[PDB]
RNA sequence: UGGGAGAGGGUGGUGGAAUUCCCGGAGUAGCGGUGAAAUGCGCAGAUACCGGGAGGAACGCCGAUGGCGAAGGCAGCCACCUGGUCCACCCGUGACGCUGAGGCGCGAAAGCGUGGGGAGCAAACCGGAUUAGAUACCCGGGUAGUCCACGCCCUAAACGAUGCGCGCUAGGUCUCUGGGUCUCCUGGGGGCCGAAGCUAACGCGUUAAGCGCGCCGCCUGGGGAGUACGGCCGCAAGGC
């Protein structure tokens, strides 16, 4: 059981995945569009990503959890909402900082992406 | 708002002078653009340079999470 | 450079040769050879024991010194670099100032003229032999001992190099020649460089009669023999296989593992080889 | 590169008269003296194609300099070039 | 002859003695190379922007020189052979330019 | 002679972001992917998260209707070697110039030889979808290759579809880089709009497609055909 902590938003085009995360960086718990229920690209849309980070929430405070760290990463139509939704679930939020990963030009993307 | 302005006389190849040249970076990291900073190409193009010198030093960040 | 031959019979056509031109010194030191006894690749009961080997020019053993830790701290200048017909890396003749003469594989870039020296206290530079523990990781390395004192094993080949990939406890993580990584004790000598003469691989025989040269009697296919021979000796005609290739004496020959199992060194081999 | 100093030696050992400078003959041996470095530049950087196009226009202009030297006054010419061992 | 400014980073967790001792390692060198001190500026410990061998600080110094042009490339080679120095960086040596 | 700007070229170093894989930790039921899906991956513990490591490739912001080069083309940072070019001074030479059939060199990508290297990407190829079908488009895989060194190939919408040099014929606005007496003037570049004039028109217009001289290359209806034959080049593909 722990008091503070972490919780990611990985938000792509395709899905939302929230994982929820002790102070130094490991798991509690996670969620995500499929895990509440949905499949294919329904689980990529802003409702998906809402039940998505309150099943995350509401998963880490029957561990204690109270008050986490906010870290974004993606640019999903989940994105924003899943905020929303972490801040209504009954924890603090301290903080919301976006990591959203990115290449200082890097590898050849795939070609979708060209 | 311009970032030239709010400095007095300062050094475009100075890479140490981390104090200046910190401002002169989005609260991102990136390198302004000459809107911001309003410089001219000529010097625009040292202070670039200058900057990239200094991350290598240890002194300016290669990039910064975004807080809100 | 490997040297080229106009086609002026059918074999000098394709024959290459070593260019040589690292070589000084075209003799060897005279109390540092001693006659190699030539086998056949016959054992001491007569018989053979490797298959295809004898007749190749007669050679003199030159005595190298694979310790090197052996004169810590004691100078020496690189006399000549010469040809040696026991290995496909040329040796470097030196001169220590005790007076003492040895010889080493000669590192490439080893110039005549120069000074190396051994002990933990050496500059990291080439020809210059230290325990593994003091060279900077990330530093290519050759002629590797494999455990303290017991003399280079590694890295020997013309061409060869292990590079230090990082350190742990009284161990540091060597990637050899083949691409295993391998733990090897602190303590090993280790001579910084790679191999010289690295254009050996390149080189093309060319003819039946160059291999001859080299000791190494024609070798004969499985396929070409009969069943009292081999696995794939008769049937009437060319034949395929006709089970899972096999050696003459009748193990796997196309893929199966040959490594013992549960051998004490599994411990310090990090990673099997590559490719 | 050349340094400033060796320019001068050049310019002062070629020029007809004191003040010289940019006449034919000093024209030339300047030209010598980049075009050796080139030379030898390229000798080693052999991928430096950029630069090797620079060298070919020395050579060109060394080239029409001397043929005018040579209409105008054979005996400046072939000592010219013999005091630099240009012609081959 | 040109003037560069030979920058080196150390590591942050010596004692003065070997921090010393490293001084004494890179002035040999500088030395050795011909190089002729002008400047010197010994800033220390400072806070990076971004950890340096997995670790937040850095041991700073800083050498207005006067070398010959060929050796300034070899030196860095010899600068950066220590498993102390972490960073070296030889920049040929240029008059402020100004704004405001 | 003194100055300048610049991803001009070559060599050597070297930094951080990301991807991938491996190791440790923590954690559970899905992840991924599309128009929607399926293949695929995942309870043999994937996805997502933390720390460590390995490796290759490309250098985000700056960045531009920007700059440099004869063209192809050139972009993290550092040093060394080296080309082009512009300005100012009006010091030197005294028409030493222009172009240029042949020749010689350079020449994107793909391709080729030998040896490295191989993270991402990805012809070929496998499979899933889509579809009437789908040897495609889209999805999961994937080998050459992409990368390095050395030697070849010698093409292109290699384009401004505009050969080079010179002289002459209104200006307006934006811009890059010099020098000024720095309001403004004067060079050298890059754009737009336009006088005269051109032009079939579209459009060009001191960066001419205007008015003129020099030299070079090229065209002479469409197809057949950049094919055949011959010759020369190439390892081949193929090129002229
Ligand atoms: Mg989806
Ligand atoms: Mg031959
Ligand atoms: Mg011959
Ligand atoms: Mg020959
Ligand atoms: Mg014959
Ligand atoms: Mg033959
Ligand atoms: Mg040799
Ligand atoms: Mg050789
Ligand atoms: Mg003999
Ligand atoms: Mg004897
Ligand atoms: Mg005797
Ligand atoms: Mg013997
Ligand atoms: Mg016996
Ligand atoms: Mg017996
Ligand atoms: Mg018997
Ligand atoms: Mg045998
Ligand atoms: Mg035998
Ligand atoms: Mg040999
Ligand atoms: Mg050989
Ligand atoms: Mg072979
Ligand atoms: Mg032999
Ligand atoms: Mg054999
Ligand atoms: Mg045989
Ligand atoms: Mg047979
Ligand atoms: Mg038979
Ligand atoms: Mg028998
Ligand atoms: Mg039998
Ligand atoms: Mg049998
Ligand atoms: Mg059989
Ligand atoms: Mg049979
Ligand atoms: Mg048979
Ligand atoms: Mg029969
Ligand atoms: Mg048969
Ligand atoms: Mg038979
Ligand atoms: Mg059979
Ligand atoms: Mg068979
Ligand atoms: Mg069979
Ligand atoms: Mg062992
Ligand atoms: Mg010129
Ligand atoms: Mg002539
Ligand atoms: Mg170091
Ligand atoms: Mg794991
Ligand atoms: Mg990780
Ligand atoms: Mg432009
Ligand atoms: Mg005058
Ligand atoms: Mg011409
Ligand atoms: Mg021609
Ligand atoms: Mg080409
Ligand atoms: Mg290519
Ligand atoms: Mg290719
Ligand atoms: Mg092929
Ligand atoms: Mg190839
Ligand atoms: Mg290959
Ligand atoms: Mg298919
Ligand atoms: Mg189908
Ligand atoms: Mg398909
Ligand atoms: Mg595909
Ligand atoms: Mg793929
Ligand atoms: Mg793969
Ligand atoms: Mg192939
Ligand atoms: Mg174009
Ligand atoms: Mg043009
Ligand atoms: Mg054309
Ligand atoms: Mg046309
Ligand atoms: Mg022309
Ligand atoms: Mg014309
Ligand atoms: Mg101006
Ligand atoms: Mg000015
Ligand atoms: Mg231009
Ligand atoms: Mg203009
Ligand atoms: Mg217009
Ligand atoms: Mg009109
Ligand atoms: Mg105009
Ligand atoms: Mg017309
Ligand atoms: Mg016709
Ligand atoms: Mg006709
Ligand atoms: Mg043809
Ligand atoms: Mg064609
Ligand atoms: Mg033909
Ligand atoms: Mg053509």
């Amino acid at each position: 059981q722990v008091a503070s902590g972490r919780a990611y938003i990985h938000a792509s085009y395709n899905n939302t995945i929230v994982t929820i995360t002790d102070p130094d960086g490991n798991p509690i718990t996670w969620s995500s569009g499929g895990v509440i229920g949905y499949k294919g690209s329904r689980k990529g849309t802003p409702y998906a990503a809402q039940l998505a980070a309150l099943d995350a929430a509401k998963k880490a405070m029957a561990y204690g959890m109270q008050s986490v760290d906010v870290i974004v990463r993606g640019t999903g139509a989940g994105r924003e909402q899943a905020i929303r939704a972490l801040q209504a679930s009954g924890l603090q939020v301290k903080s919301i900082v976006d990591d959203t990963p990115v290449p200082h030009n890097g590898c050849r993307p795939k070609k979708k992406f060209r | 708002a311009k970032v030239k302005a709010t400095l007095g006389e300062f050094d475009l190849r100075d890479y140490r002078n981390v104090e200046v040249l910190k401002r002169f970076l989005s609260e991102t990291g990136k390198i302004l653009p000459r809107r911001r900073t309003g410089l001219s190409a000529k010097e625009q193009r040292i202070l670039a340079k200058t900057i990239k010198r200094a991350r290598i030093l240890g002194l300016l960040p290669f990039t910064e999470k975004l807080v809100r | 450079a490997v040297k080229k031959f106009k086609p002026y019979t059918p074999s000098r056509r394709f024959m290459t040769v070593a260019d040589f031109s690292e070589i000084t010194k075209t003799e060897p030191e005279k109390s540092l050879v001693k006659p190699l006894k030539k086998t056949g690749g016959r054992n001491n009961q007569g018989r053979i024991t490797v298959r295809f080997r004898g007749g190749g020019h007669k050679r003199l053993y030159r005595i190298i010194d694979f310790k090197r830790w052996d004169k810590v701290g004691i100078p020496a200048k690189v006399a000549a670099i010469e040809y040696d017909p026991n290995r496909s890396a040329r040796i470097a003749l030196l001169h220590y100032v005790d007076g003492e003469k040895r010889y080493i594989i000669a590192p490439d870039g080893l110039q005549v003229g120069q000074q190396v020296v051994a002990g933990p206290d050496a500059p990291i530079q080439v020809g210059n032999a230290l325990p593994l523990r003091f060279i900077p990781v990330g530093t290519v390395v050759h002629a590797v001992e494999l455990e303290p004192k017991k003399g280079a094993k590694l890295a020997r080949a013309a061409g060869t190099s292990a590079q230090i990939q990082g350190r742990e406890g009284d161990y540091v993580i060597l990637r050899l020649p083949s691409g295993e990584l391998r733990k090897v004790h602190g303590e090993c000598y280790a001579t910084v460089g790679a191999v010289g003469n690295a254009d050996h691989k390149n080189i093309v025989l060319g003819k039946a009669g160059r291999s001859r040269w080299l000791g190494r009697r024609p070798h004969v296919r499985g396929a070409a023999m009969n069943p009292v021979d081999h696995p794939h000796g008769g049937g009437e005609g060319r034949a395929p296989r006709g089970r899972p290739p096999a050696s003459p004496w009748g193990w796997q020959t196309k893929g199966l593992k040959t490594r013992k199992r549960r051998k004490p060194s599994s411990r310090f081999i990090i990673a099997r080889r590559k490719k | 590169p050349i340094t400033k100093e060796e320019k001068q030696k050049v310019i002062q050992e070629f020029a007809r008269f004191p003040g010289d400078t940019g006449s034919t003959e000093v024209q030339v041996a300047l030209l010598t003296l980049r075009i050796n470095r080139l030379s030898e530049h390229l000798k080693v950087h052999k991928k430096d194609h950029h630069s090797h196009r620079g060298l070919l226009m020395m050579v060109g202009q060394r080239r029409r300099l001397l043929r005018y030297l040579q209409r105008e006054d054979p005996e400046r010419y072939r000592a010219l070039i013999e005091k630099l061992g240009i012609r081959g | 002859m040109r003037r560069y400014e030979v920058n080196i980073v150390l590591n942050p967790n010596l004692d003065q003695s070997q921090l010393a001792l490293e001084k004494e390692i890179i002035q040999r060198a500088l030395e050795n190379y011909g190089a002729r001190v002008e400047k010197v500026e010994e800033l220390g410990l400072r806070r990076l922007a971004y950890p340096i061998a997995k670790d937040p600080q850095g041991y700073f110094l800083w050498y207005q020189v006067e070398m010959p042009e060929d050796r300034v490339n070899d030196l860095a080679r010899e600068l950066r052979i220590r498993d102390n120095v972490r960073r070296v960086m030889v920049v040929k040596s240029q008059e402020p330019f100004l704004a405001n």
